[PDB]
């Protein structure tokens, strides 16, 4: 499980945010399924310590 | 004479309303 990252994690969750924005218009206009997954597990909650799985979920619903 | 505010990455901007839930409860008996 290749897991490799920057040393400096401070301007790559930018990308990030963009993502779950795009994933977030998506339930917006073409719904897929409940948005109470999306409310349980936040950027800024803070208990997504495994980014590269928010990849794959965000990856899942397409 | 207060516990400080644990923040867990709620960055609140001046004049700026914002909503803080922290799963500890401590927070909860302190309000």
């Amino acid at each position: 499980v290749v897991h490799e990252d920057f040393q400096v994690t401070e301007e790559v969750k930018a990308l990030t945010a963009e993502i779950v924005k795009t994933i977030r218009d998506i339930i917006a206009l073409n719904p897929l399924y409940r948005e109470s997954v999306l409310q349980m597990m936040q950027a800024g909650q803070r208990v997504v310590d495994n980014p590269i799985y928010l990849s794959d979920m965000g990856a899942a619903l397409t | 004479h207060l516990p400080l505010i644990a923040i867990t990455r709620n960055p609140v901007f001046p004049r700026f309303i914002k909503i803080i839930e922290v799963k500890n409860k401590k927070l909860v008996e302190l309000l």
